[PDB]
RNA sequence: UGAAACCGUUAAGAGGUAAACGGGUGGGGUCCGCGCAGUCCGCCCGGAGGAUUCAACCCGGCGGCGGGUCCGGCCGUGCCGG
RNA sequence: CGCGUCCCCCGCGAGCGCACGGGGUCGGCGGCGAUGUCGGCUACCCACCCGACCCGUCUUGAAACACGGACCAAGGAGUCUAACACGUGCGCGAGUCGGGGGCUACGAAAGCCGCCGUGGCGCAAUGAAGGUGAAGGCCGGCGCCGCCGGCCGAGGUGGGAUCCCGAGGCCUUCCAGUCCGCCGAGGGCGCACCACCGGCCCGUCUCGCCCGCCGCGCCGGGGAGGUGGAGCACGAGCGCACGUG
RNA sequence: GAGUGGCGCGGACGCUACGCCGCGACGAGUAGGAGGGCCGCUGCGGUGAGCCUUGAAGCCUAGGGCGCGGGCCCGGGUGGAG
């Protein structure tokens, strides 16, 4: 997560660097989903840079 | 390891800031602010960071733990220290020398958590 | 413990001390010994003028095996083969000196680069003033100067040359090591004469200040050091 | 190196659910920016 | 003009070559055309081999 | 594969295997020092002669 | 004021691997300090082997290695390649070697590791072997390549069997005059 | 990449690297492999000996695959086959010998450059070699011919 | 948007070796230092004020190390068994 | 400048201080201070002393009575493709490479095939050609066999980075001494590479003697000694990218 | 070097290792060759939670400076969308 960082993505509320998520992911089918999904494994800060 | 995303790192990262032939680094552990193996706040297993509080007074002394590296939201201890200027230092130089946690970054602590202390004080 | 272990570091130390004022002595006592040698040289010349006087005979002296060169000449419009004997001598540069040893092989080298060279048979003190005031080691081939006896004495250990007045004494008294202690000295960088020249171009005997100038040179040495 | 750690893996509210998958060895392949 | 040793070459370049240079930019369009082609056909003869 | 396995030379140049084979540091400093001409100055001469 | 001749004041040798590799350039940090700090000359050749180019760090066949390890007094020694360790399908038996090496190709691996032979990478020899005690440096073979046929005296002199630079090679192609008294000379 | 080149250390200076003397004129020793014979001469003697002139006989219709003959070595046999059949081979008491058909490899002819490892082999090769053949009867081996 | 060449006018200075140029100063302008009683930094000493304030000892939560060698786990470009 | 001891003649005192001592310091001072003065080198104008011919280009030689140039702005000249050679970086390695083909917005990209390596270059040369096509001694039986066999077997010399052994030695008031680490007399294994001598393969010449058989012949194989080859002598190649010619 | 026998909780800077440091000698140059450019121009992939109608580019300037130089950064004016 050193060179993920000084790439520059915000990912310091990750709980993990793989964030291997479940694979109901692959049903969603809203974007509404999609932004939830990212705001519970806090990658969203990623999204509003 | 440290040597290894070192030399990823040392020319072609998000915070290297050269120009006037001047080279920092806007990381937010890196103490002193400057491109270096040393005071990278990112590369190491063990790392001490000093920053001004939440609010106003106090400073904030921010130690990576040694368990889980790639676990990033747990990864930071901050404690907070709103006491006197010699008690505040006191305090950084006891958790950096008396648990052998960067002996190398003891000075450079107190120097920065001294300068953060005399900036949130009054100009007359 | 640690008694036991500063005590014993303590002892070294004094060792190193007495080692230190050993060799001390050493050097005030063979510069008191290259005194009264060279007292009684001195003398000799004298005595044996003069026995050979009262008889009424003639004493022809040594001819001397010690030469002083100083190049006077610089580095444009130059023969090759003048080149190469210049640089074989070590007097690259204008004004740069060496001591050579006289022989036969040396004399028939100085003569075929003689109108770039002013040289002569130097004096016990122009020898004490080159060495102690223009004084350079080839050390590492570095030009560090001879500011310590511990520079020539961890060179020039091997031939028992330990210091100043040892390479003095060797370089003056052409003895075994004077190949060893010349080539030691990198080349003198003499100032430029004070109270300038007679003329560069032509030899001494024709008004000039080129070719030998048999014990004249000690005159040109004071000028330029 | 030849450590391939226990990766958990996340629910979709964000949370460590129990089940677990070793990190494979692409992971620990050479880094090479070059 | 030759240099050096060196190998000695016979560039045939002569002609009036420029006006007949063939660039595949076509490629990878041909190879979709192809395909289309092929899938259009292998549905026409519709339960017989595509191969033929 | 790797061209070199154990990444960490932090902790290889430190440990007991390489710090036992090798030379102590020559870690003092030599300035160049100044020549003192010793026929004007009496104590260097004393240092030489 | 001077006479020297510049010519010859640089000396042209490296001093660093052009390569951008960071894990050969962790390696020659590592190589630097035990060439500073020993007074092993082992470290020294290692060190400044690891700058040479592809062309100067050849390829070791497993055959020299198997035939430059079998030699009288080189048991149970580390056979150390700054270069790669290509595998030799021409030889049969392959003795337990303990080999120390850049690169190892695949094929030589599985067939070192079939034996009890182990392999090693140049951090294992730091710590393993500082110094480089109880090791055999070995080198490929240098003027193998193709292009030192062509060099030497130019081929058409007296005395010359250097290869000539032809597009193709049959009865027409430099066969003619200057290779046959038949036709004009020969030398 | 035309940043890397010599042309942009060449702006400002006059000639571009060409000389002031000779200047940098179109085909000043005329175009090609040209005169071979005449001022192109000791380039031509020196380094492409042989050039001119004419060597053998004309083969007017020559199709290349009825002299298609790709050759193997005695070195690189046992390679045609597995490891597992070598080691079986020597693991068998009866004698038996396994046998390499070469043309499945895709070689017809054998040569005799290697040295061979002791133990008995049949080869199924369109040609074969003298010393080829000698150190495989020296091994203690068969030679079966292929049509 | 409004460049340069070139021109008009306003101000400053200068002017017989065509002008212009490099080096060294002196003289006058134009603005600038937002100049013009002049450095802050440690610790100690010497006086005087204030604050609910140290050291120690309870109760809690977090972190570091090594527990030389506890107990349980997971990994292995490790190996021996079924 | 102690004796307790080793000859021929007569091993740790204690302080304090001054300094011609591995490169300058003062524990010395004195002025002047708000629209009239202090600093400001560079930069605007001017003066004075010294120096000072107008650039470009071809030339042995340019300030030239050599040519181009009145002045200003914008445009304006070693490029791209193919081929080859050598260096250099990367990947795999006796291999290597899908480039043509096929499969399943960015994307005409990226991914994949292996019973898609046809093929290219490489791993074998030499001859015009038909063709041929890359190491051996010894030990018995048949001071000898064409062979029956048997054991072992990719040369030698010299120089060679490193490595290996170790005559001895590295201390604290001694004497033995045990373990590691270290220096070194001398002596060995010798990388790559270079020079030399052997040898093997193809062409061709000289001299000579034996062997084989479904085909006894202008059949086929073999030996010794020189000699011609872009050769062998335990592989370095291929693909990509960059640089100069 | 190592073993067995005879009170006070303290200690400057450092080490972009492609960095930092020490010592010695040297420095003309056309054609020509190489290296280093935190010299400059225009577009693409990344990145600066960059700048900008509280005024971007551009242009002018006896303003303040930096660099050996290529050049560059600030001040004032004009300008109006990058």
């Amino acid at each position: 997560p050193a060179l993920v960082m000084s790439k520059g993505h915000r990912i310091e509320e990750v709980p993990e660097l793989p964030l291997v998520v479940e694979d109901k992911v692959e049903g969603y089918k809203k974007t509404k989903e999609a932004v939830l999904l990212l705001k519970k494994l806090k990658a969203w800060n990623d999204i509003k840079k | 390891s440290a040597h290894l995303q070192w030399m990823v790192v040392r020319n072609c990262s998000s915070f290297l800031i050269k120009r006037n032939k001047q080279t920092y680094s806007t990381e937010p552990n890196n103490l002193k602010a400057r491109n270096s193996f040393r005071y990278n706040g990112l590369i190491h297993r063990k790392t001490v960071g000093v920053e001004p509080a939440a609010d106003g007074k106090g400073v904030v002394v921010v130690m990576k733990r040694r368990s889980g590296q790639r676990k990033p939201a747990t990864s930071y201890v901050r404690t907070t220290i709103n006491k006197n200027a010699r008690a505040t230092l006191s305090s950084i130089r006891h958790m950096i020398r008396k648990n052998k946690y960067h002996p190398d970054l003891r000075m450079a602590a107190i120097r920065r958590a001294s300068a953060i202390l005399r900036s949130q004080k009054p100009v007359m | 413990n640690f008694a036991e272990l500063k005590i014993k570091r303590l002892r070294k130390k004094f060792a190193q001390k007495m080692l230190r004022k050993a060799r001390r002595k050493l050097i005030y006592e063979k510069a008191k010994h290259y005194h009264k040698e060279y007292r009684q040289m001195y003398r000799t010349e004298i005595r044996m003028a003069r026995m050979a006087r009262k008889a009424g005979n003639f004493y022809v002296p040594a001819e001397p095996k010690l030469a002083f060169v100083i190049r006077i000449r610089g580095i444009n419009g130059v023969s090759p083969k003048v080149r190469k004997v210049l640089q074989l001598l070590r007097l690259r540069q204008i004004f740069n000196g060496t001591f050579v040893k006289l022989n036969k092989a040396s004399i028939n080298m100085l003569r075929i680069v003689e109108p770039y060279i002013a040289w002569g048979y130097p004096n016990l003190k122009s020898v004490n003033e080159l060495i102690y005031k223009r004084g350079y080691g080839k050390i590492n081939k570095k030009r560090i100067a001879l500011t310590d006896n511990t520079l020539i004495a961890r060179s020039l250990g091997k031939y028992n040359i330990i210091c100043m007045e040892d390479l003095i004494h060797e370089i003056y008294t052409v003895g075994k090591h004077f190949k060893e202690a010349n080539n030691f000295l990198w080349p003198f960088k003499l100032s430029s004469p004070r109270g300038g020249m007679k003329k560069k171009t032509t030899h001494f005997v024709e008004g000039g200040d080129a070719g030998n100038r048999e014990d004249q040179i000690n005159r040109l040495i004071r000028r330029m050091n | 190196a030849c450590a391939r750690p226990l990766i958990s893996v996340y629910s979709e509210k964000g949370e460590s659910s129990g089940k677990n998958v070793t990190l494979p060895a692409v992971f620990k392949a050479p880094i090479r920016p070059d | 003009a030759p240099s050096r040793n060196g190998m000695i070459l016979k560039p045939h370049f002569h002609k009036d070559w420029q006006r007949r240079v063939a660039t595949w930019f076509n490629q990878p369009a041909r190879k979709i055309r192809r395909r289309k082609a092929r899938q259009a056909r292998a549905r026409r003869i519709a339960p017989r081999p595509a191969a033929g | 594969m790797h061209k070199m396995l154990n990444t960490d030379l932090s902790r290889i140049l430190k440990s007991p295997e390489i710090q036992r084979a090798l030379r102590a540091p020559r870690k003092k400093i030599h300035r160049r020092v100044l020549k003192k001409n010793p026929l004007k100055n009496l104590r260097i001469m004393l240092k030489l002669n | 004021g001077v006479d020297i001749l510049h010519n010859k004041d640089r000396k042209v040798w490296r001093k660093e691997p052009k390569s951008q590799d960071m894990y050969l350039r962790l390696l020659v940090k590592l190589y630097r300090f035990l060439a500073r700090h020993t007074n092993s000359t082992f470290n020294q050749v290692v060190l400044k082997r690891l700058f040479m180019s592809r062309t100067k760090r050849p390829p070791l066949s497993l055959s020299r290695v198997i035939r430059k390890m079998k030699l009288p007094d080189r048991e149970n020694k580390t056979a150390v390649v700054v270069g790669t360790i290509t595998d030799d399908v021409r030889v049969q038996e392959v003795p337990k070697l303990k080999v120390c090496a850049l690169r190892v190709t695949s094929r030589a691996h599985s067939r070192i590791l079939k034996a009890e032979g182990k392999i090693l990478t140049f951090h294992q020899l730091a710590l393993d072997s500082p110094k480089g005690r109880g090791t055999v440096l070995l080198s490929g073979p240098r003027k193998g390549r193709e292009v030192y046929q062509h060099f030497g005296k130019a081929p058409g002199t007296p005395h010359s069997h250097t290869k000539p630079y032809v597009r193709s090679k049959g009865r027409k192609f430099e066969r003619a005059r200057g290779r046959r008294a038949s036709w004009g000379y020969k030398n | 990449p035309s940043r890397l080149r010599k042309t942009r250390k060449l702006r400002g200076h006059v000639s571009h690297g060409h000389g002031r003397i000779g200047k940098h004129r179109k085909h000043p020793g005329g175009r090609g492999n040209a005169g071979g014979m005449h001022h192109h001469r000791i380039n031509f003697d020196k380094y492409h000996p042989g050039y001119f002139g004419k060597v053998g006989m004309r083969h007017y219709h020559l199709k290349r695959n009825q002299s298609f003959c790709p050759t193997v070595n005695l070195d690189k046999l046992w390679t045609l086959v597995s490891e597992q059949t070598r080691v079986n081979a020597a693991k068998n008491k009866t004698g038996a010998a396994p046998i390499i058909d070469v043309v499945r490899s895709g070689y017809y002819k054998v040569l005799g450059k290697g040295k061979l490892p002791k133990q008995p082999v049949i080869v199924k090769a369109k040609f074969f070699s003298r010393r080829a053949e000698e150190k495989i009867k020296g091994v203690g081996g068969a030679c079966v011919l292929v049509a």
